[PDB]
RNA sequence: AAUAGAUCCGUAACUUCGGGAAAAGGAUUGGCUCUGAGGACAUUAAUGUUAACUCAGAACUGAAACGGACAAGGGGA
RNA sequence: AAAAACCGUAAAUCCUAUCUUUUAAAGGAAGGAGAAGUCGUAACAAGGUUUCCGUAGGUGAACCUGCGGAAGGAUCAU
RNA sequence: UUCAAAGAAUCAUUCUUUUUAAAAUCCGAUUUUGUUACUUUGAGUAAAUUAGAGUGUUCAAAGCAAACAGUUAAAGCAUUGUGUUUGAAUACUAUAGCAUGGAAUAACAAAAUUGAACAAGCU
RNA sequence: AACCUGGUUGAUCUUGCCAGUAGUCAUAUGCUUGUCUCAAAGAUUAAGCCAUGCAAGUGAAAGUAUAUAUAUAUAUAUGUAGAAACUGCGAACGGCUCAUUAAAACAGUUAUAGUCUACUUGACAUUUAUAAGGAUAACUACGGAAAAGCUGUAGCUAAUACUUGCAUUAUCCUUUUGGAUAAGUAUUUGUUAGAAGGAAUUAUAACAAAGAAGUAACACGUAAAGUGUGUAUCAAUCGAGUUUCUGACCUAUCAGCUUUUGAUGUUAGGGUAUUGGCCUAACAUGGCUAUGACGGGUAACGGGGAAUUAGAGUUCGAUUCCGGAGAGGGAGCCUGA
């Protein structure tokens, strides 16, 4: 037969995973769910790669059986479970918080957050849907459906998500003044203030940025996520600030110590 | 008139008892016939009348033959880059395309047809749009850069 | 049962791999004849139903003039614009042509209207000949290989024209 | 003795390119009930009256039989 | 539920035809290779009839002859 | 078929900026003006391999790790303890396809046994 | 490292090949072999044939236990487990091989406004009730056969197996509050109105007909109400099927192919998950080709890639990854997302 395919070898898994090659010869396939396994990590690389807390994966099933870790505020025990492109964990055994985000090599990385902080989710739209009886839901990246979203949410805009209701709190525009996210290109990871959105007809519509230092670059408006206004981001970013240095002068600042 | 074989389209939206001809827009940048528009004439397969939605790429072609029912042969001439020997060479391949009544093609007239879900064995593009061009010799023989 | 084994465009012959795909399938046809409902189960892929019906004689008909539909019997096949065999076997098909029962529109014209929303269409000559004949014709509308029951509408105007002129310069 | 009519298909070596050739060699054929195609004639684009047997297709039917008798090449190297 | 029929999917076997690949064969007729065969002397010198080409006929063989060409000729020339 | 002049900056030159027809937008000044090839930039590009940045596997092939003080604690920070500092870059991913700057070079289009535009009157 | 040398002659300069030279993640083989690291390995020919054994099973709160064993205060209640079996899920993944295959497969690039999609995630539902029905496994007794993962009869019993079946909401108004009005999820047909997309016969809404399947007669227990299992639709996700444009080796001692037998297209239908000559009926005579159609060959799975590279190139890629195809050769089919 040719159902669908249950196994992930190693040096097919996304590169941003960081599997390395001579450790196994497979992958977790991360289990269908929220986010695509392209742009989001399995629990089990969330808790054995990054925050090096399983040394295997019958550790990470460990720590999964005792329900203390949580995404999005509520308990997820399945070890191949898509954490996503933005969202809070919560480990409660040891009270901390963190938010998926991208460094600026497009690598998925567990901000540090507050528990004050982590009560706010930036979920991008992706569609709006009236069904029966005009009521207008949005699907979110998160995966997410909410329903009687404001007339004024647009397809691309963001809403800011209470974890313990699901409910929006306030929605962001995609003014050439708002701050965005790249999420999946060359430049995954930057930060920037939108140069301007050229759109085309029939074809990927694209969105110039801006850096913080007036460093412009282009990329297709489904690789985009308004993190903020013109004021500031809604959310902590990580250490890198979403800047991306020139690969000559980041040596400078690695040799200087 | 409209109909004469064992042949007539429900022209479906058409609607005819209460209402308040049909005829869609195909957007892209292409203007509806005024033929098609104010025309009697049914075509389930027609762009602008029929269920036939324009999606997927855009080409153009010279007419090479209409001696069909409401298709035409389309071929599309290009040139073909050789690595080794640095230089081109003239290749062509001829695609098959609806066209509506409310166009009006002959051989060498220069029409520009878009993508459609297949409608036949062999044609998937519906012409939006013709341009009028005088061919002197066989239309095959012709070469358009296009 | 489907995609290969026929010629490629410019006729020539295509060797063969790839061995029959059940996605393919290609079930045999339902000739749906005119008699008492009987409809049988196919499990199609996804395991959703079809419904292919083996006999129908009543449906679902619509007067299109007026919007309506009520629930009429089939009395006979008269035409259809494929192969003549399948009204000579009285075959229900998504364009086949039958004559249909009126009295349940009749009743319901002297019901609503009196006498025999946006109401007053002023109905035709050509029509009402038919009602007081008692048996009307209609086109089906419906796929009863597919759906499991024979749908259709009454023909009236031009389209009535044609067909009568069909069956019916002639013999 | 073997077919042998007709229809459809297929037809080699060789050749003086005309043939060989009905090469060789396959299939079908009744009855019944139908379907389609092929004309002539008059009226103010439109509707009636009327004629040949000739082809093609389909259902059904039978002790699988149908050029049913008559008539009628055996082919090939 | 056995069982049967009819459309369809259709393995398989047989007959016929065609093609592809391999291979037998009396006889015929080439080529190549043999250290030292017989016959002549064709070519290289004006090679003892200048050589050569196309074509046709003839002869043991190389070859000879006719017609028309070439000089790669033995003439760059009263 | 649209050609030059004037200025700031290295050393004697080179290098950067502006205009100078016409038609539609802006009340002396605010702004678009064939099609393609071609060329420039992008976008979107699985890894392994390849190029290549970093890293003393005792070297090397490698691998993607690792490094830092601690004969036995200071520091940072937490309002009493909590290790800390990192990397896993970039490039390539046809010739085809999407977007894009374009002056040159090439084609095609339009161009008269004639074809336009403007003003006024008429429909 | 952008390289040449021996060989025609009495000697010379050429052309020109032969030979030399070096590499090969390129195989075999000869001789030899003290360490350590590292690691290809029945592809080539025979997708030839196979003895044997293993390779897909699964119960730690959560369907069904009087097979049975055990333990706590007094024949009771809680239990702890549990052979077997029924039920559920998986076995369609993985692993192997490269025979087939030459615009096919594959690659990059699109479309699915032509579709299906289990597990998982988010939304969230409509035309006897202090809890309904029979019937079966396991089991018991009697057997048959040389043999098999064979099973007959009779009797019992459950289940989240199989099958029936038990409030309510929304709208209009005097205007917190009172009366009045109305009740089908997908899907199919007819008549209509019309947040987004590039374009809608879109979402949705109204009227008229049909109408699936469901909305818990099910199980265990967390804060000093929860979970499991099951379920209608939408969405997401893991995918799939089709699909656009462009890209392949040798051969013309393969030049015309295709078209009754579907070839090219129109119309109608059938079929499909969906579009489509995919199939059927009628109709027209189309479609491809020296820019190589149709054929033939390949000791041809395609690509990522490999060797050799100054630059161009030439040759290889059965084989780690991706895509395809196959399970001695064909064909057919059940279950099932």
């Amino acid at each position: 037969g040719k159902g669908i395919k249950k196994h992930l070898k190693r040096v097919n898994a996304p590169s941003h995973w960081m599997l390395n090659k001579m450790g196994g010869q497979y992958a977790p396939k991360t289990s269908s769910g929220p986010h695509k396994l392209l742009e989001s990590i399995p629990l089990v690389i969330l808790l054995r790669n990054r925050l090096k807390y399983a040394l295997t994966f019958d550790e990470v099933k460990m720590i999964l059986i005792q329900k203390i870790v949580k995404v999005d505020n509520k308990v997820r025990t399945d070890c191949t479970f898509p954490v996503g492109l933005m969202d809070v964990i919560h480990i409660t055994k040891s009270n901390e918080y963190f938010r998926l985000l991208y460094d600026i090599k497009g690598r998925f990385v567990p901000h540090r957050i507050t528990n004050e902080e982590s009560k706010y989710k930036l979920c991008k739209v992706k569609k709006i849907l009236l069904r029966k009886g005009r009521l207008s839901i949005a699907v979110t990246h998160d995966g997410r459906s909410i329903p009687y979203i404001h007339p004024d949410v647009k397809v691309n805009d963001t809403v800011r998500l209470d974890l313990e209701t699901g409910k929006v709190l306030e929605h962001l525009k995609f003014q050439v003044g708002s701050l965005v996210m790249v999420t999946a290109g060359h430049s995954v990871g930057r930060v920037g203030v939108i140069s301007s959105i050229d759109k085309n007809m029939g074809t990927y519509d694209i969105i110039h940025v801006k850096d913080s230092r007036n460093k412009v670059f282009a990329t297709r408006l489904s690789n985009v996520f308004v993190i903020g206004d013109n004021t500031k981001p809604y959310i902590s970013l990580p250490r890198e600030k979403g800047i991306k240095l020139d690969i000559i002068e980041e040596r400078r600042n690695r040799l200087k110590a | 008139d409209v109909q004469h074989e064992r042949a007539y389209q429900k022209q479906e939206g058409a609607s005819f008892f209460n209402s308040k001809r049909y005829w869609k827009k195909v957007g892209l940048g292409f203007a509806t016939p005024k033929e098609a528009k104010e025309g009697v004439y049914v075509d389930k397969k027609c762009p602008f009348t029929g269920n036939v939605s324009i999606r997927g790429r855009i080409l153009k072609g010279m007419v090479i033959s209409n001696k069909m029912k409401r298709t035409i042969i389309i071929r599309r001439n290009y040139l073909h880059y050789v690595k080794k020997y640095n230089r081109f060479e003239k290749r062509h391949k001829n695609i098959p395309c609806h066209c509506s009544p409310c166009f009006d093609v002959k051989e060498g007239d220069i029409v520009t047809v878009g993508q459609c879900r297949p409608l036949s064995k062999t044609v998937r593009f519906n012409v939006l749009h013709v341009e009028k061009h005088q061919i002197f010799g066989s239309a095959r023989k012709q070469f358009v850069l296009f | 049962r489907d995609g290969r084994h026929k010629l490629r465009l410019t006729g020539g012959k295509k060797k063969i791999h790839k061995k029959k795909r059940k996605y393919e399938l290609g079930r045999p046809p339902s000739n749906t004849k005119l008699g008492s409902r009987q409809v049988h189960v196919v499990r199609g892929r996804g395991r959703n139903y079809k419904y292919r019906a083996i006999k129908l004689d009543s449906g679902s008909f619509s007067w299109p003039t007026f919007g309506i539909s009520k629930n009429t019997r089939i009395i006979d096949v008269v035409y259809n614009a494929s192969n003549n065999e399948l009204v000579r076997t009285k075959t229900l098909v998504k364009n086949c042509i039958v004559v249909i029962d009126s009295h349940p529109f009749t009743t319901w014209y002297e019901n609503t209207f009196g006498t025999t929303i946006g109401k007053s269409k002023n109905i035709d000559p050509l029509l009402l000949e038919q009602f007081k004949q008692g048996r009307v014709l209609a086109c089906i509308s419906s796929r009863p290989g597919q759906c499991g029951k024979a749908d259709g509408y009454i023909i009236e105007g031009d389209e009535l024209l044609f067909y009568k002129r069909k069956m019916d310069k002639r013999n």
